[PDB]
């Protein structure tokens, strides 16, 4: 559809005031943001799932740091 | 499958009063893409606005116009005799692309009646078999004009030539030439020649008349 | 047309050894080239120009629902059929009503029913495909004489003195020789076919502006479509819709412009607008500056010998110099203008170099404006126009030591690198070995790689890199880097180059 | 804005024919598969990465089919 | 320029997904009802064995 899929960006030369520039690093944060917002009680066991599993510490982090990303917008 | 009609088709306005065009595009939301040409009888005509706000390269800033989607306008407020044209347009989006029924401008004046004169055909297209009577019809205004052919007190519309031209350059009136094609023969059987003009100045038919027994 | 007040100014610093030079340029920003025995030049696009360009599709974004039409029909007869599926302009659906005894059937639970509404679309978007031929640049190349706040950003003037030009360069004719009069010819080969990529991309008109869009982003558009000529359209079902069906009741509603959302679509689109022939912002074109008849004359001339003033008070251009406009009350005209750019005034040995070589009058006409731009050192300097007591000089100060300079041709370097692909190494213009194969390894490089995964979109090549970053700090010896290798650089630097 | 973050769903009662419905299936998929087609060199390397780490075997597509489907729409 | 965005109609379409559909009149007809209610049968009785 024309909600998803935009055509950012270009990267294409393209030095100059795009159609949407400062709205593109709005695009998702916020919007995933007001998700977890939306979803507090998802975001506490979220985070639990990284502790779970592998044991070897700062990787476990990589899961839920990745995983609370991947709940909003599927 | 776009159809576009631009109107009045015909207007007379005095040169410097504004002339705005009603018009529209059938096939709507054309965004702007409209443009509008003056064409003079005989000749190409010339783009006067593209993008709707702006003018081509020759065009003078005189010729101005607005709008979107279906209606658009031509509007000129300091329009002159150099404007004196038939105004075209057409659109652009879908294809394909076609043109309104045009719309010509008149400059206005005091209305003049015609000033008719009817001639018997000459002795030598007699002697050719012919007989060609002719009814010149010069300087009326406006160009809403019409000849009524009448031998012996009756109309004939068989044979019946009308040449009229545009309006003029040098007093902008209208000037009109009918003819009238009979046979020798059919010309000398019939007596009475008339040709009567009724005008928008006139309420009555200006009626100039011979007989062949008659000089 | 020329480097004066432009929003970037870069510069090229003449080793010589040739009269040829490759470089590359852009509707923004403007070359300035130095050179010994050439004068200072200008070299800039001023737009990027297409002729003809073929209609490859369109698109209706806004639609409305026409003469709603539903035929209804018992249960257990199978498919309902409407008249109108004969005409492709009426969107016909299959579907069914639950019947019982009170309407309109005798059976049970089930039915069928076909609904047709004729399309009709308020308001469509139109695409454009590229043809190379067709591409056009218009190049505003100049060359630095006397010149004052008028002729300098003049065009027409500059021409009659011979200091400025244009032209257009097309495939059908890559190379145009113009001569600058007085000081020579130069001959510019450029590649208007493969500056840009005109395959790449299609122009696509939402309402009355036009807009670039990627051309298999193009096909890849969700929304009801057009073919070239005049009629049958695809998808149109999407813009409309259906609802419960009540007896033959069955409301066809149609969505609403979607206009907001090819504007929504729309991101790093570039704004684009065009009269009779497209004019395109950002330029880039690859072309070879032959210098070979560009010369210095005047060899004979000498010194002017009265009192000069200032037309306009100095100011720093921002880009690392310092222009000056002088109007000169002398009458000896016309004659080689003195003046320097010195570091103490006790200490008349010249450190800061003249941007515009050889000031020169015009004619000997007294207070005579004249124009001419320097570049001073790094620190505590002075601009001294003239020599003996009839000198008026000015104090300049310049904090851009070459210390946070090595950093600004450092890392606007790796910005170079960056979005301009395998182009980027055309900075290291007369080139060959190291310049040949820093391309030829970035070639392939650019060719794979990041191209393959290209398309990733901010934040998701940006973020994925940190966490490939985590790869670097889990692995083995002599296997460190390998996890690393695509990880620092060409990732996370363009990551940190918009940021926003 | 109005692209993302859709009322869907209600969830509230509501046996009936909603707004859009059966569009709802093809919200994410189609659109991340428009993406992953868009951009196959990196699903090349994208299920690499679970091959990578972990050497439990079956929980290392779990990394995969999730990772590849973070990089759509981030 | 200033440049304006299109109409967002259909992205609050877009932004409308488990929406019901509502007509109106002089009253607001809302179709999937949700009722608690007391049925008394109390005098509710069958006439009629005769």
């Amino acid at each position: 559809s024309v909600s998803v899929q935009t055509h950012g960006e270009s990267s294409l030369v393209n030095k100059t005031e795009t159609w949407l520039d400062s709205t593109k690093a709005t695009r998702y944060l916020m919007k995933t943001e007001n998700w977890i917002i939306r979803n507090p009680g998802y975001a506490f066991l979220a985070a639990v799932l990284g502790w779970m599993l592998g044991s070897n510490n700062g990787q476990r982090v990589v899961f839920t740091i990745l995983l609370l990303l991947v709940a909003p917008a599927y | 499958d776009i159809v576009l009609t631009q109107s009045p088709a015909s207007l007379a306005v005095s040169l410097g009063q504004r002339a705005t065009i009603s018009c529209r595009a059938s096939q709507s939301v054309s965004t702007s893409y409209m443009h509008w040409y003056q064409q003079k009888p005989g000749q190409p005509p010339r783009l006067l606005i593209y993008l709707v706000s702006n003018l081509e390269s020759g065009v003078p800033s005189r010729f101005s116009g607005s709008g979107s989607g279906t209606d658009f306008t031509l509007n000129i407020h300091p329009v002159e005799a150099e404007d004196e044209a038939t105004y075209y347009c057409q659109h652009i989006r879908e294809l394909t692309r076609s043109e309104a029924g045009p719309s010509w401008l008149e400059i206005k004046r005091a209305d003049a009646a015609p000033t008719v004169s009817i001639f018997p055909p000459s002795s030598e297209q007699l002697t050719s078999g012919g007989a060609s009577v002719v009814c010149f019809l010069n300087n009326f205004y406006p160009k809403d004009i019409n000849v009524k052919w009448k031998i012996d007190g009756s109309e004939r519309q068989n044979g019946v030539l009308n040449s009229w031209t545009d309006q003029d350059s040098k007093d902008s009136t209208y000037s009109m030439s009918s003819t009238l094609t009979l046979t020798k023969d059919e010309y000398e059987r019939h007596n009475s020649y008339t040709c009567e003009a009724t005008h928008k100045t006139s309420t009555s038919p200006i009626v100039k008349s011979f007989n062949r027994n008659e000089c | 047309f020329n480097c004066l007040g432009m929003g970037n100014r870069d510069f090229i610093e003449g080793a010589s050894g040739a009269t040829w030079v490759d470089l590359v340029l852009e509707g923004d920003s403007c070359l300035t080239i130095m050179a010994n025995d050439k004068p200072t030049l200008d070299v800039r696009m001023i737009n990027i120009e297409a002729s003809q360009l073929a209609e490859v599709r369109s698109y209706c974004y806004h639609a409305s629902v026409t003469d709603i039409s539903t035929v209804a029909r018992c249960p257990m007869t199978g498919e309902a059929h409407n008249e109108k599926r004969a005409d492709s302009s009426y969107v016909c659906k299959q579907g069914f009503t639950d019947r019982g005894w009170g309407n309109g059937c005798g059976l049970f639970g089930k039915g069928s029913i076909d609904t047709c509404a004729k399309f009709s679309c308020t308001s469509k978007a139109i695409g454009r495909t590229i043809q190379p031929e067709n591409i056009k640049y218009e190049v505003g190349i100049f060359v630095h004489g006397t010149t004052t706040s008028e002729n300098h950003g003049n065009y027409s003037a500059q021409v009659g003195a011979s200091q400025a030009a244009k032209f257009t360069v097309t495939p059908n004719a890559p190379s145009i020789t113009l001569k600058l009069g007085d000081y020579g010819e130069v001959t510019l080969d450029c590649e208007p076919r493969s500056g840009l990529n005109t395959e790449a991309f299609y122009v696509m008109t939402v309402g009355s502006k036009s807009f670039l869009v990627h051309r298999e982003w193009f096909h890849d558009l969700a929304l009801p479509w057009t073919p070239p000529s005049s009629t049958a359209w695809r998808n149109r079902e999407l813009l409309m819709e259906f609802e419960e069906a009540h007896a033959t009741k069955q409301s066809v509603v149609a969505l609403g412009s979607q206009e907001g959302g090819l504007h929504q679509a729309l991101a790093g689109a570039i704004v684009v607008e065009y009269s009779s022939s497209v004019k395109l912002t950002s330029g880039h074109l690859k072309c070879r500056l032959k210098m070979d008849k560009l010369a210095l004359k005047g060899t004979t001339y000498g010194m002017c010998t009265g009192k000069f003033s200032f037309a306009k008070n100095p100011a720093d251009t921002g880009h690392g110099t310092v222009v000056i406009e002088l109007s000169y009350s002398g009458s000896d005209g016309p004659c080689k203008i003195p003046i320097v750019s010195v570091a103490s005034l006790n200490d008349m040995t010249p450190v800061g170099r003249l941007v515009t070589v050889n000031p020169f009058v015009a004619t000997s006409s007294a207070n005579s404006k004249v124009l001419v731009e320097m570049e001073p050192p790094f620190g505590d300097s002075y601009i001294v126009v003239g020599r003996g007591d009839k000198q008026i000089n000015h104090h300049w100060h310049k904090a851009g030591s070459t210390l946070g300079k090595a950093f600004l041709t450092t890392l606007k370097g790796a910005q170079r690198l960056a979005a301009l692909g395998d182009t980027a190494w055309d900075f290291g213009s007369i080139g060959g070995v190291f310049n040949s194969i820093g391309k030829a390894v970035h070639q392939v490089f650019g060719g794979a790689f990041r191209t393959l995964f290209g398309g990733m979109s901010w934040i998701t090549q940006g973020l994925m890199g940190a966490l490939l970053l985590w790869m670097g700090v889990n692995a083995r010896d002599r296997s460190i880097a390998l996890a690393f290798l695509a990880t620092g650089g060409v990732l996370l630097f363009l990551a940190t180059n918009v940021h926003a």
